[PDB]
């Protein structure tokens, strides 16, 4: 018959969860993030759709940490994004207490996982309506991760979710083969900052602020800071000429 | 009356919808698996398929290290597969904790079928949609495989395969036991056992590997371990040479 | 502590209860009523811890009526004395145990018998011809193991309680002002108002 | 399509859409205006009192959470009561345990995180009720806008409810010329009061029908009402 | 949710009935037929056995007639497995009333305790009733030999005979045509299994197929006595009475 | 089926809206505030002649100086008096005085939309909206005299004159007319007493109506038969005077 | 754990489940009370779509809360069991705690109270029963005489009549009870009593039974022959004409 | 979270019905042929090990259960349902009886703690019956051999001889013509291979048949000597060479 | 073992006139035999026209002033910025007080 999508738990005769399916729907629908693995860290950079002038500008900010060397960004319901990285925080404190040392990123991107994927598991509660780009630097490396509605992620070279999604994974993989040896912490903020702007083209109607942040072993002593004020306008500008 | 297909309730024919189409989604990642034994160790084949350019291919896997000895590939939607993951290593860590031994593969994956078989019969639970096949050397008996499904059965196997092309593994698997007379792999080491394993992934599938393609799992007395890229490139040109 | 006497006789259960409530160095009460009726056959004297002993007596009154409304009918004495027991047996081992003695003086309807019951916080039951608690039965039993008779008419019993009442004034420390006597018979429970000169 | 979909907060649409949450959207639009808007030194409130009889009271809009933080309502005033009690709760405990002036920002997140709790649950609707939150903190003065969503937004000026689209495009236009209303009050609130009578339509704002609270650099969150407003019709 | 799911078991009908009740009078309606019948000397109960075999050990069997108390006995119409559950409970509350005052349970405050829970699964707890109508038979020192009936809306009244199951109709009909107050135990027995040998849907009404109870006050002792009938003492009564 | 407090696309809630049209089919009460104090009045509507009317309760003290009159579904009013009688003299005993009108009321409104089957913000432990609308009329030394009109949807607003219940819609236009900020005692008794004989199907007289008002001297009253009787009267020869 | 709101409003204002639960009560047999001078009568008719009952034990239609207070009801007999018990206790508690027995108004609003609870409260459908709640408040002599219903609704009646056929006996009520002139004896009470059920009972002698309450806990009812006489005499009444 | 199915998935339906009783019922008709026989001196529980591949061991599976020392059970349905009631059943075995009584439990209350167990998932909330049926035979000094039979509605009733699953009423008619009540143990297990046969479509063998017995005390399988009253399990489950051996003289 | 309660000393004085009111308090704070600080205030404004000092156990007192500040704050939040009469203030820390009958505030307070 029908009406398998009406409840969450629930296996369609396909063995999907169409609410999972549909949770896709409203991320996909949502502004552009994306998120590049470096030589020694990891940027991530979003588009912040300027509504109308009265937004105040560089104030309503995106980009979320956890702990103190992990950074968040994500695509579709924000609200639903900030609940994720609540508990996240109280997922990686609880780590933290136990064990002393800063939670690793795989150790985080399984805690981020287990919890989406049990809201898939109970027809009371709804799936999460975002798409989850995160990452940092610990004891062995930087590690990059995108989380689905589903619960499923993966490591990745570079991620991108949202509206410019498919414009974003193709300057990604163009990278990817053009710098076999690994890109820079510097060349990825400014080459992140092209990423969006090429992948705001997908909503182009709008007028739009750009939020990059990293964290890299060299450049930020392997701790999440957010790109302000000469290198933030340095990466604007460096995308502002290639758009042309 | 036709929500008798939402949730874990009876059919007027008796049956668990819920439960079949749970096992519909186990074919849902498009990989096959196979398990077969050795003289003394287990071995465990999974095809390993990285579409994306942008995934990191070190981070895809759906073969899990449970404990020091248990072994588990599973087939089905990945976090699925992570959730059956985690509560079988919080299970066996328990285990040893309370009666004093490490828990072997079929205690195992008897209590794992038993919580599936929960959700089987729990209306707010759901299966799920995953298949698991655990693999160890167990200290009484020997290299086992032992493996699970939604539908909460379970039982041991010579050797066992899984995916969407399950029935040509199976019957490749069948022919060369009726041959040899055995019930295992009469092999010392287990790199030619891996290497069998692969051999016979071949014949069955048609298809020629690379060193990318594949994800091999061997368990060995007192340790189960997973084969690197190159660990199975050097399997791969052994069986070059011989073809 | 105060004087609760119960003796059974020929056809009648006799309850003599002291009438004094005494509170550290003053006697503030010399007409205090220590029994509750449980129902029209059935009473219940008591004795013990300040607070315990009339919260503890009309609980269980309050438990007996509901009873006697629900089935439209009287439980016999030893079914109260055996539900009262078992009040107390709780009590015993819960937080804050009811310290409280009891004598339950009651007449059979069905056997047309009188029965006397004794009943201590600890929830031991046991059933006499005479029953006291506290002190009172260090001077009352040897009198009673004395003159007492099972053919006794209820005369002779408040006769025989009187002979008690003045040993207990006699020999006896604390001045218990006097004793309220009660009949239960197969006509149900009255006061005998002039015990103070019988 | 939709009646399938909006049974509750917990389903999704095909197209991936709350309608639930969307319905509560509605009671907002339903509901009287109210404008919010800010300088560097000042942040005001102006609201819209709506009346049920001529006989009747004209339904409050703003209410106090602080010394230093306030908000207007729009929508199911029921709602506002309970959101403006919890972030009452939050300045309250920020104080008592920390010795700390709640930050506006922060005040933000948590009834954005707050809000969110009823739209992933089964068994809650959504909160009915638009909010607009002034505050003067650490970093100066601050208008939020608060939606059920949980979607909050810091903005110089904005406006909700009924035919708020008015006040919204005159305050877009008038930004250059109020967000350097600095050291003045009166300009602010009269700037206030041109965008609010730019969603007027039925009457015109009465002394019993306005109402404006003002927080800022030497001034304490402040209801003015009635005779109060007088000066400003 | 789960309110998809949910038959409200609980719900009046437009009508102001209970539907779970009704439904489960009718589950009752095909089960064996019980009968009770009381006379001034004892109370006979008596059971039809629902399906048979070969097979079926009838000497280890025990299907509709329980013992609660050494003074009250009961007769089963409906599921065993729901009857055993109503069953144990009434013999866990004759226990506490023993203990507590120190007599025996009068039979109507058991039976009224029992058709109390009964009411509970009627107005609350979204749970569906026990298909299950009981026959009591008991004795008490104040109301005698008495004979009480239950059913799933928790409803119980007194009888002189009564029959619960399959044919209640019939079986009522020809017990009001042969009854008298003054009758004899050994009258009631004949009585019972008359009326079950005319309201049968089988063919013949044989031994292996009926379960027999009779509380009497043995003349020569004083106290009550029940006894439930052995295979070969029901096939012995059932010749006497002229059947065979 | 639904939940019992989802949204309607029109952004309402349908339990709410559902409530309201049961209050619809309740009996008219009708509150005129005056600088002189508030009156309360009712419609009793027996169903029958055998029927006790004075029997009938639908005005109650909350305390001395807060009185309420209902309208709808009066059984569901009963935990709503208990609550506000509570709450008013639970204020007195932590604070020494008396609760403001205002204050009251909002008490009262709390818990209307306490109701759901697990609505997450507290333990909301109520299956349905209250069926119930009140008119809750008092006096505080800071806001003198006071009407409030308190509803299942947890709002209240404040009246100089309201009626409520199945004559509400023509009751309240005819109170829009007669209301002015200076109208006495005595004018409002016979004003509340007009209007509801206008409203009533049945012939209003002292026995199937009832009269209360709350004055800062005196507080909560409820007119005894014989009180009201006279001004029913007094009302018919000022109506036959002109 | 159940919660699920089974009582709950309807686009029109209506909650079903306690509309149903009148209909219950409309099934349920006729139960009438009128109050005299000096006493108050309770009539209940008995049904007879099965008859070889044993009348000794089978549970009375008139049930005593307190000495003083009784209670009669129309509709499922096992609910009202419940409303009784619960009515029971709430008679002791305040007897125990107030130390005086309850007023019939009190013990009415304490019923109604739990009536009301049922029909806003999650997991729980209401009752299925109207009740007659009659008696003399603590050493008054002024008959009293309440009526509740489902809804949680209760009043007080010079005369009511609840359950099936209700609708008739009503209508006898309505004109021959004089308030003015009230039954001044126990006897012309009993009579108006069942003159009023046998416009519904039709020919009921084992049918009809009735309960006497006269001020300070004197509460009687009437057996068999009694009634039958008031019966036999009332049908000459009609035939004398 | 929280399990919110507070409410029965058992009801009656309008014709008196239990829907979910007859599904489950319907599943263990589907099921494998499982019987029972009881003989003077012991009782003989046996079903087909329908192996669902060659590659897998059926050995490692065990249709045929023992319960406590003296009572074994088999069933005919769904697989896991059965597997989790023989831990319930292993359990409750001592926390109701042997923890209080200092001895195992007498099989027809053993099968009346099992039966409860199943007749609760036909009325608890948010649950389904369990889809199996179940024979359970077993020994006690005071009712001697005993044979029962138990369904998901929680009924339970005794056998001298039954089959139960796919050819129920086939095998049942066969035990029919075959049984007397002077029958030996021997002569059981010889009736039981036989009745067996018929619903064995493929391999009739020691391998693809589990055959256990309640019969005789084995002192061999005790694990330790010294106490005169401890003898051994009356309990036995056949090996595959003891079955074969028995299958000549077929 | 541990005394959750100690003595900080100092002394308070309240004189009330016939149109004013006065609170006075020492501002010395001490611990057994040694001083803590010379100037640690002890009373305070509380709002509402309204001085409170809680001398004895320090930190008894400062906590209970803590929350009838916070009482009066809250006061005006639920009836509408009405002013808390003195008297109304006063059987208000009598709650406050009574709270903690079985932990008191080891405190002696005068408003």
């Amino acid at each position: 018959g029908t009406g398998y999508d009406l409840s969450n738990s629930v296996f369609s005769p396909d063995g999907r969860n169409f609410q999972v399916e549909y949770a896709v729907k409203a991320v996909e629908n949502g502004t552009t993030s994306i998120g590049i693995k470096c030589n020694d860290g990891v940027v991530f950079a979003v588009e912040k759709l300027i509504t109308s002038k009265l937004l105040v500008p560089q104030k309503n900010v995106k980009i979320q940490v956890v702990d103190r060397h992990i950074g968040c960004v994500y695509s579709g319901l924000i609200p639903d994004g900030r609940h994720l990285v609540n508990r996240g925080r109280e997922e990686a404190a609880s780590f933290k207490k136990l064990y002393k040392t800063p939670i690793p990123i795989p150790a985080f991107a399984d805690r981020l996982g287990q919890y989406v994927q049990a809201h898939t598991l109970y027809n009371s509660v709804r799936p999460f309506g975002v798409s989850t780009i995160f990452g940092g630097v610990d004891k062995n490396g930087a590690h990059l991760y995108m989380l689905e509605p589903s619960g499923s992620y993966w490591g990745y070279k570079g991620a991108a979710t949202g509206k410019g999604r498919q414009s974003a994974k193709a300057e990604l993989e163009k990278l990817v083969d053009h710098h076999p040896e690994g890109l820079s912490a510097r060349e990825a903020v400014k080459q992140a900052a092209k990423i969006i702007y090429l992948a705001h083209e997908d909503n182009k109607e709008k007028d739009f602020e750009l939020e990059i942040s990293w964290c890299s072993l060299s450049e930020t002593n392997g701790l999440h800071k957010f790109v302000k004020g000469d290198l933030l306008q340095e990466a604007i500008d460096f995308a502002q000429k290639e758009i042309n | 009356a036709g929500y008798d297909r939402h949730i874990t309730i009876f059919s007027p024919e008796g049956r668990l919808y819920q439960v079949e189409y749970a096992f519909k989604a186990t074919n849902q990642t498009n990989i096959n698996s196979l398990a077969v034994r050795g003289k003394d160790c287990t071995v465990v084949i999974s095809q390993k398929k990285v579409p994306d350019k942008l995934l990191d291919p070190t981070t895809v896997s759906y073969i899990f290290c449970i404990s020091r000895t248990i072994g588990m590939v599973v087939n089905g939607p990945i976090p699925d597969a992570r959730n059956a993951a985690l509560r079988a290593k919080a299970e066996a860590a328990e285990f040893r904790y309370k009666y004093g031994y490490d828990m072997p593969c079929d205690v195992l994956a008897k209590r794992m079928a038993n919580l599936s078989q929960i959700y089987t019969q729990r209306a707010y639970m759901r299966p799920l949609g995953v298949i698991l096949t655990f693999v160890s050397v167990d200290e009484e008996l020997g290299p086992s495989i032992y493996k699970t499904d939604p539908a909460g059965y379970y039982v041991g196997y010579k050797a066992t395969a899984t995916g969407p092309k399950q029935q040509e593994i199976t019957t490749n698997l069948e022919n060369h036991f009726k041959k040899s007379k055995i019930d295992h792999i009469n092999e010392e080491s287990w790199e030619k056992v891996v290497e069998f394993a692969i051999t016979h992934m071949i014949d069955a599938l048609g298809t020629e590997f690379s060193k990318n393609d594949l994800e091999v799992g061997v368990a060995t007395k007192d340790k189960f371990f997973t084969l690197s890229a190159e660990n199975i490139e050097e399997r791969l040109v052994a069986i070059a040479e011989q073809d | 502590m105060d004087i609760i006497l119960g003796i059974r006789v020929q056809d009648s259960v006799i309850l003599a209860s002291s009438k004094a409530v005494t509170r550290g160095i003053s006697v503030l009460k010399d007409s205090d009523d220590k029994t509750r009726q449980l129902s029209p056959h059935t009473l219940m004297s008591f004795a013990g811890e300040a607070g315990d002993t009339v919260q503890f007596a009309e609980y269980i009154q309050a438990n007996i009526q509901l009873y006697s409304i629900r089935e439209d009918y009287e439980l016999s004495p030893q079914a109260v004395s055996s539900f009262v027991r078992q009040e107390l047996a709780k009590s015993i081992r819960s937080r804050r145990p009811y310290q409280v003695n009891v004598l339950i003086g009651g007449y059979d309807k069905k056997k047309n018998k009188p029965e006397l019951y004794q009943i201590d916080y600890l929830g031991t039951k046991v059933e006499l011809p005479y029953g006291a608690h506290g002190y009172s039965g260090f001077y009352t039993f040897s009198l009673l193991d004395h003159h007492y008779r099972p053919d006794m008419t209820t005369e002779e019993g408040l006769d025989l309680l009187k002979l008690c009442v003045q040993e207990l004034e006699k020999r006896m420390p604390m001045d218990f002002k006097g004793v309220i006597v009660k009949i239960v018979d197969k006509d149900g429970i009255r006061q005998v108002d002039d015990f103070q000169a019988q | 399509f939709r009646n399938n979909y909006d049974g509750d907060t917990v389903t999704f649409s095909p197209t991936g859409r709350l309608f639930q949450v969307e319905y509560a959207l509605e009671a907002i639009k339903q509901g009287s205006v109210t404008v919010g808007l800010r300088s560097n030194t000042h942040a005001v409130l102006v609201a819209l009192k709506r009346n049920a009889d001529e006989l009747s009271s004209y339904q409050k809009k703003i209410i106090k959470c602080d010394e230093h933080m306030g908000l207007s309502l729009a929508g199911l005033a029921p709602d506002a009561r309970v959101l403006s009690n919890y972030l009452r709760q939050q300045c309250n405990y920020s104080s008592l345990v920390f010795n700390r002036k709640l930050a506006v920002e922060r005040a933000g997140h948590l009834l954005c995180d707050k809000a969110q709790k009823n739209t992933q649950s089964y068994g809650g609707r959504p909160y009915g009720v638009g909010l607009l939150i002034i505050g003067y903190d650490k970093s100066g003065a601050h208008l939020l806008e608060f939606q059920p969503s949980g979607n909050v937004t810091e903005l110089y000026g904005t406006a909700i409810g009924a035919r708020s689209q008015g006040a919204k495009t005159y305050l877009e236009r008038t930004l250059d010329t109020f967000i350097k209303i600095d050291g003045n009050p009166d300009e602010l609130i009269k700037a206030g009061v041109e965008a609010i009578s730019q969603s007027l339509r039925d009457e015109s704002l009465t002394v019993d029908n306005l109402s404006i609270a003002i927080v800022g650099k030497d001034t304490p969150f402040t209801i003015y009402d009635g005779e109060a407003v007088a000066k400003y019709i | 949710g789960s309110r998809r799911y949910d038959s409200r078991t609980t719900i009046f009908s437009p009508e102001g009935r209970l539907y779970q009740v009704e439904y489960a009078l009718e589950s009752i309606s095909h089960a064996g037929t019980a009968i009770g019948i009381m006379a001034s000397d004892g109370i006979v109960l008596a059971a039809e056995r629902k399906v048979t075999s070969t097979l079926l050990e009838q000497d280890t069997s025990t299907e509709k007639l329980y013992k609660l108390n050494d003074k009250i006995a009961v007769a089963v119409a409906g599921l065993t497995a729901d009857a055993e559950i109503l069953i144990n409970t009434a013999r866990i509350h004759a226990q506490n009333y023993l203990k507590t005052y120190n007599e025996d349970i009068p039979v109507e405050i058991l039976v009224r305790r029992l058709s109390d829970i009964k009411q509970g699964y009627t107005q609350h707890g979204g749970l569906r009733p026990f298909g299950v109508s009981f026959i009591y038979a008991g004795y008490d020192d104040r109301y005698g030999y008495q004979l009480y009936t239950s059913n799933p809306s928790g409803n119980y009244t007194g009888w002189k005979a009564i029959s619960v199951g399959a044919n209640t109709s019939a079986a009522q009909t020809l017990l009001q045509m042969d009854y008298k107050d003054d009758m004899k135990v050994d009258d009631a027995i004949e009585l019972a299994l008359k009326t079950l040998s005319k309201t049968t849907d089988s063919s013949a009404l044989t031994y292996d197929r009926l379960e027999f109870a009779t509380i009497r006050k043995g003349a020569n002792d004083g106290e009550v006595y029940q006894k439930i009938f052995k295979p070969q003492e029901i096939k012995d009564i059932l010749v006497k009475t002229g059947i065979t | 089926d639904r939940g019992v407090s989802t949204f309607s696309p029109e952004g309402r809630l349908f339990q709410v809206e559902y409530s309201l049209e049961a209050i619809k089919l309740g009996s008219t009460a009708i509150g005129i505030a005056t600088k002189e104090g508030v009156v309360l009045g009712v419609e009793k509507r027996a169903t029958s002649p055998l029927l006790e009317s004075d029997s009938i309760e639908k005005i109650v003290e909350i305390d001395r100086h807060i009185g309420c009159a209902m309208s709808g579904l009066t059984a569901d009013a009963r935990s709503m008096i208990e609550h506000a009688r509570t709450a008013a003299v639970t204020h007195n005993l932590y604070y020494d005085e008396d609760i403001n009108v205002e204050s009251l009321t909002q008490s009262v409104c709390d818990l209307a939309l306490r109701f759901g089957e697990g609505a997450s913000g507290e333990e909301r432990l109520m299956s349905r909206p209250f069926g119930v609308a009140l008119l809750i009329a008092g006096h505080d030394a800071d806001d003198g005299y006071q009407l409030f009109h308190a509803e299942p949807s947890g709002t209240f607003y404040r009246y100089n004159a309201k009626a409520i219940g199945s004559g509400s819609e023509g009751a309240q236009a005819e109170l829009l007319n007669e209301w002015h900020s200076s109208l006495t005692l005595k004018e409002a008794e016979l004003l509340v007493l007009k209007i509801l004989k206008q409203v009533m199907e049945e012939k209003l007289d002292e026995n199937n109506a009832q009269l209360s008002c709350i004055t800062k001297q005196d507080g909560f009253k409820i007119y005894d038969n014989e009180k009201t009787a006279e001004l029913i009267k007094e009302l018919k020869e000022k109506e036959a005077a002109e | 754990g159940y919660d699920r709101a089974l009582s709950i409003f309807s686009p029109d204002g209506h909650i079903f489940q306690v509309e149903y639960a009148l209909e219950a009560v409309k099934r349920g047999t006729c139960a009438v009370g009128v109050k005299g001078k000096n006493c108050v009568v309770l009539g209940c008719e008995r049904r007879s779509t099965l008859k070889l009952q044993d009348t000794r034990i089978t549970p009375s239609k008139v049930s005593k809360i307190d000495s003083h207070v009784v209670l009669s009801f129309s509709g499922l007999n096992a609910d009202s069991r419940i409303l009784i018990e619960k009515a029971r206790v709430e008679a002791q508690s305040h007897r125990l705690t107030l130390e005086d027995p309850v007023t019939v108004e009190y013990l009415t609003r304490y019923v109604a109270g739990v009536q009301q609870r049922y029909t806003q409260s999650g997991g729980v459908r209401p009752f299925g029963v109207s009740t007659l709640i009659a008696g003399f408040d603590p050493r008054d002599d002024e008959p009293k005489l309440y009526q509740t219903e489902p809804s949680g609704i209760y009043s007080s009646w010079s005369a009511q009549t609840i359950g099936r056929n209700s609708k008739t006996v009503r209508e006898f009520l309505e004109k021959n009870y004089d308030r003015k002139e009230p039954p001044a004896t126990v006897e012309e009470c009993v009579k108006l009593t069942v003159r009023s059920l046998l416009e519904v009972v039709q020919t009921g002698a084992k049918n009809i039974e009735i309960t006497v309450v006269k001020p300070d806990s004197d509460i009687v009812a009437l057996s068999s022959e009694e009634i039958n006489q008031y019966v036999t005499q009332i049908e000459q009444e009609k035939q004398e004409q | 979270m929280t399990d919110r199915y507070s409410f029965s998935l058992t009801t009656f339906s309008p014709s008196g019905k239990l829907g979910q009783i007859d599904y489950a019922l319907t599943a263990v008709k589907q099921g494998v042929t499982s019987l029972g026989i009881k003989a003077t001196n012991g009782v003989v529980i046996a079903t087909e090990k329908k192996s669902s591949s060659p590659l897998a061991m059926s050995e490692t599976l065990s249709k045929v259960s023992l319960l406590t020392p003296d009572i074994g059970a088999v069933y005919s349905g769904m697989g896991p349902d059965y597997r989790v009631l023989v831990d319930k059943s292993r359990k409750v075995a001592h926390t109701s009886y042997k923890r209080i009584y200092g001895e195992y439990p007498p099989t027809k209350l053993l099968v009346s703690e099992v039966a409860k167990i199943m007749q609760e998932a036909t009325q608890s909330g948010g649950v389904r019956p369990f889809g199996v049926s179940l024979l359970i035979a077993g020994h006690d000094e005071f009712n001697g051999f005993s044979l029962y039979q138990v369904d998901p509605s929680g009924s339970y009733f005794p056998w001298k001889a039954t089959a139960i699953g796919k050819g129920s009423v086939a095998a049942k008619t066969f035990l029919e013509k075959r049984w007397n009540d002077e029958l030996e143990l021997e002569d059981a297990i010889h009736i039981a291979l036989l009745t067996l046969k018929e619903s064995v479509e493929g391999e009739f063998n020691g391998d693809t048949i589990e055959l256990a017995i309640i019969g005789d005390e084995n002192p061999d399988l005790l694990g330790y000597t010294g106490i005169p009253t401890d003898k051994g399990p009356r309990f036995r489950k056949l090996t595959s060479q003891e079955i074969n051996d028995r299958l000549e003289a077929l | 073992q541990f005394n959750p309660y100690g003595d900080n000393g100092g002394t308070i004085l309240g004189i009330a006139g016939e149109d004013f009111a006065v609170l006075a308090g020492d501002t010395r704070n001490i611990t057994d035999y040694s001083i803590n600080s010379r100037y640690e205030p002890k009373v305070f404004d509380c709002g509402d026209n309204i001085v409170m000092s809680a001398n004895g156990f320090a930190a008894d007192g400062d906590a209970l002033v803590k929350r009838f500040k916070n009482s009066v704050k809250w006061y005006h939040f639920d009836h509408n910025d009405k002013k808390l009469s003195i008297n109304s203030a006063a059987r208000n820390i009598q709650h406050l007080l009574y709270g903690k009958r079985f932990f008191p505030y080891y405190v002696h307070t005068i408003i």
